[PDB]
């Protein structure tokens, strides 16, 4: 067992277990009881003060999902990402977490992986366990199993060099440009080739991502037949804002059509001066601002806005206004869509920069904490904080 | 005996080397009596000079009491007991319930050998020149940090077998109390209750006889548990002529406790007596409405009302009513209006809000509660219509979701008193506000506000606008602030200004709010 340690000075996590629905609890009991017989985990005593939260997600089979976020933050770094993978036509995601369930975990870190299956109405102490093997979701697992992994793949890698294979946590991203049919046949070869070694389900409905088609949802201005005082005021409003990004944006001419207190509905004819300025503004906006590069040493942030009707707007940036990417997502219910979005956006961040972003979610914590695991399917969990979307930021990111 | 839990002192720290206070020869002679006995029983063992550690003992007939604060400051933390207690409504009905008191349980459980040394105390010798006896615990010291966790943990492995053998009986552990329950014919229950006691004996734990036992009703933490039903302990409202800020705060306190089983208890009037109060002893004459409130509560309370147990087989239904503004009363039941529990909800999140929004939170509070108590989320019956919700739903920037719910035409029905026009109204005068405004039809009014704050002047302008405008108005402001607040479509606010606007707004035919830099 490769001896691991927590960063210097840091103690183990002591995270509260959020209440679970009897269904989830039962699923967790069946699962942990089996992992126990298989010796992957073991019951623990009161002398272990630590706790990591667990969840049951959803085949008809349930998947246990430990929220090792806190533990991974206190877990020593270990001493790469193919910018090419993001270009491939199709990317498939395989869940290879089981590859870990066959590598003992350093006898001394074990206490740190403690987790608790809760009890309804606190009628029992809760079943406490800790891992004996590399736990899925832990930051250490991919690293420690890296070696054994590189072996297993060196063959296929060389046999199908036209194939890009990126591992991230419990996920493996198989990328290529082959036609859809050969891609799926090629993937399956990998499955039985990962099986040849040891215990691989598909992720995302066994369906594939087409990163090649992903694209920046740029800013747009209302293009309309007649322009009223309101349209203009909104137009200037949106423009002036975006000016803090594209400073070549000018409002002087449009702001002249708005001299004197007029009636909101009054239709104003655009002076040629104004006509051409709007034109220049549309062009500058035609593309993302130059000089925005991804710093590998800063946190990646993702904010999502609810646009109503099943549409959400998001942006990925490390420095305010300096978006590395911006998009849209459309259908359910607010929460389900919201989590689907979060997972879509992560998957890309990973595929693109192989790092998960920190979300700012427009939802009440208790709510999110209550329904996210009903629609969640990834094997990872991003960092997320809860916010209050400003009324205008949504207005400046809507549609077509 | 039961396997032992390995303990350790906190990292770096070393055992308790604390001095033994002088001890009266009369106490010294009574301790030697007590300790010698403990030794004769295996709990402690005379030790020598080797062990430098020591932890203060003193006498409280005569009983022993060891001070473990220092060791407790030096002992590792443990996965603590639970702090989360069951809630009666979560319990299932049972035919018989026997509660056994595990007398000296911490004493019939072993202590990690490698740790025993740290529990070292000393009984001073009576005469000057001669040294006294030095011991250390072989078992769980009562008063020690890890005794409850290690006692319980062990009590659980002990009970596990028996548990898996007797599935028709359920067991709840709570401190030294062991509550055994089942739907067995009393006779078999009393025999089972007696095998249990014999299985615990086969493991050192000693329980009381059927003659010293305890059965329903149980008076557990402000509750009254009967085998088929529960409730809160008897609660009596004083009949004073003079109520102090302190008497009132406690009344308001007990009145809230009742909220969980007695529907409709109200504390508004009372709580309002606490305003501006200057001391915990200040007397406050009861207002006319408070006396009315106190009288009502007094009545509600005179009626004994019980809650029934959880029927895992039946569904959970939560029903919510608006008891007033900001107030909501709900009740969870499985069988037609036959409560398991009930409750209130005043919680106002944010300075402003609307019943739609507020009702939706009530739903979330209630949903989280249910998951904690019964492990599932109830089917809700709400005084709101799908289209009204769905309307405030998709138009709100924040994401939100209500479980499975059905409308219940039970007044008052939560509604939306107004909704801003999505597009500037044609033919409606247009106001540009900033403390004043100017309109497209030449009107204007300046007002000098006193004491106001920047943002408060913003809402004022708007208010001023709504005021002089006719049924249809268009307003343009720069206040992103006033904008957000009003765009959130509130109907109630702590602010009076905001409330006047809300009234203006409700009265208008059409209102269009617009922002500009
Ligand atoms: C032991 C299982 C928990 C349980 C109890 S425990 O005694 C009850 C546990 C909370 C602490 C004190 C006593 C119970 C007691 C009465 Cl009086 C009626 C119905 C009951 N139904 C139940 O499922």
């Amino acid at each position: 067992t490769v001896p691991v340690k927590l960063k210097p000075g840091m103690d183990g996590p002591k995270v509260k277990q959020w209440p679970l629905t009897e269904e989830k609890i039962k699923a967790l009991v069946e699962i942990c009881t089996e992992m126990e017989k298989e010796g992957k985990i073991s019951k623990i005593g009161p002398e272990n003060p630590y706790n990591t939260p667990v969840f049951a997600i959803k085949s008809t089979k349930w998947r246990k999902l430990v929220d090792f976020r806190e533990l991974n933050k206190r877990t020593q770094d270990f001493w790469p990402h193919p910018a090419g993978l993001k270009k491939k036509k199709s990317v498939t995601v395989l869940d290879v977490g089981d590859a870990y369930f066959s590598v003992p975990l350093d006898e001394d870190f074990r206490k740190y992986t403690a987790f608790t299956i809760p009890s309804i109405n606190n009628e029992t102490p809760g079943i406490r366990y800790q891992y004996n093997v590399l736990p899925q979701g832990w930051k250490g697992s991919p690293a420690i199993f890296q070696s054994s992994m590189t072996k297993i793949l060196e063959p296929f890698r060389k046999q199908n060099p036209d194939i890009v294979i990126y591992q991230y946590m419990d996920d493996l991203y198989v990328g290529s440009d082959l036609e859809i049919g050969q891609h799926r046949t090629k993937i399956e070869e990998l499955r039985q080739h990962l099986l040849r070694w040891g215990l691989p389900p598909f992720l995302w409905m066994g369906y594939e991502l087409h990163p090649d088609k992903w694209t920046v949802q740029p800013i747009v201005l209302p293009e309309k037949d007649s322009w009223t005082v309101n349209d203009i005021q909104k137009l200037v409003g949106k423009l002036n804002w975006a000016s803090q990004i594209y400073p070549g944006i000018k409002v002087r001419q449009l702001c002249k059509l708005l001299r004197g207190t007029k009636a909101l509905t009054e239709v104003i004819p655009l002076t040629e001066e104004a006509e051409l300025e709007l034109a220049e503004n549309r062009e500058i906006l035609k593309e993302p601002v130059h000089g925005v590069y991804y710093d590998p040493s800063k946190d990646l942030i993702a904010e999502i806005q609810k646009q109503g009707q099943g549409q959400w707007t998001y942006q990925i940036y490390q420095e305010p206004f300096k978006n590395l990417k911006t998009g849209k997502y459309a259908r359910t219910n607010d929460v389900k869509q919201l989590t689907e979005a979060v997972q879509k956006i992560t998957t890309e961040s990973i595929v693109i920069w192989g790092k998960t972003p920190k979300f700012k979610l427009p939802i009440q914590k208790e709510t999110w904490e209550t329904w996210w695991t009903e629609y969640w399917q990834a094997t990872w969990i991003p960092e997320w904080e809860f916010v209050n979307t400003p009324p205008l930021v949504k207005l400046w990111y809507q549609l077509e | 005996p039961i396997e032992t839990v390995p303990v350790k002192l906190k990292p770096g720290m070393d055992g308790p080397k604390v001095k033994q206070w002088p001890l009266t020869e009369e106490k010294i002679k009574a301790l030697v009596e007590i300790c010698t006995e403990m030794e004769k029983e295996g709990k402690i063992s005379k030790i020598g000079p080797e062990n430098p550690y020591n932890t203060p003992v003193f006498a409280i007939k005569w009983r022993k009491l060891v001070d473990f604060r220092e060791l407790n400051k030096r002992t590792q933390d443990f996965w603590e007991v639970q702090l989360g207690i069951p809630h009666p409504a979560g319990l299932k009905k049972k035919k018989s319930v026997t509660v056994l008191d595990v007398g000296d349980a911490y004493f019939s459980v072993p202590l990690d050998e490698d740790f025993r040394k740290y529990t070292a105390f000393t009984i001073p010798s009576i005469n000057n020149e001669t040294p006294g006896i030095r011991y250390q615990y072989n078992v769980l010291p009562q008063g020690w940090k890890g005794s409850p966790a290690i006692f319980q943990s062990s009590m659980t492995k002990i009970l596990e077998p028996f548990r898996k053998q007797n599935p028709d009986i359920v067991i709840y552990q709570y401190m030294d109390d062991l509550y055994v329950g089942s739907d067995l014919e009393i006779g078999q229950h009393r025999t089972k209750i007696e095998e249990l006691r014999q299985h615990l004996l086969r493991w050192g734990l000693t329980t009381p006889d059927k003659k010293h036992q305890k059965e329903p009703p149980f008076l557990w933490m402000g509750y009254e548990l009967h085998p088929d039903k529960w409730t809160v302990q008897p609660i009596v409202l004083p009949e004073k002529d003079s109520w102090t800020v302190n008497d009132i705060q406690k009344l308001v306190g007990k009145l809230n406790w009742a909220s969980q089983i007695y529907p409709g208890i109200k504390v508004r009037q009372l709580c309002k007596l606490l305003r501006g109060t200057k001391a915990l002893t200040e007397v406050i004459p009861l207002t006319e409405e408070a006396e009315l409130e106190l009288a009502e509560n007094r009545e509600i309370l005179k009626e004994p009302v019980h809650g029934v147990y959880y029927d895992p087989s039946k569904d959970l239904i939560a029903e919510i009513q608006k008891q007033g503004q900001g107030q909501w009363t709900y009740q969870i039941y499985q069988e037609p209006f036959k409560n398991l529990k009930t409750g209130k909800y005043a919680r106002m999140r944010g300075a402003h809000t609307n019943d739609v929004k507020q009702l939706t939170e009530a739903v979330q509070k209630i949903t989280t509660e249910s998951i904690v108590i019964w492990g599932k989320t109830p089917k809700f019956k709400l005084p709101i219509q799908k289209e009204t919700w769905e309307t405030w739903w998709t138009e709100y920037w924040q994401a939100t979701w209500i479980p499975e719910w059905e409308f219940v035409n039970t007044p008052p029905l939560v509604k939306l008193w107004y909704q801003l026009e999505k597009e500037p109204i044609v033919g409606a005068e247009t106001f540009y506000v900033d403390a004043g405004y100017v309109t497209n039809r030449g009107r204007q009014k300046v007002v000098t506000l006193t004491d106001t704050t920047n943002q408060k002047t913003e809402l004022q302008a708007i208010y001023l606008a709504l005021q002089d405008s006719g049924l249809e108005v268009n307003i343009v402001t720069d206040s992103q602030y006033a904008l957000g607040i009003i765009q959130a479509q509130p109907d109630q606010s702590e602010s009076e200004l905001v409330n006047q606007i809300i009234e203006q707004l409700i009265k208008k035919e059409k209102v269009y709010l617009a922002w500009v830099p």
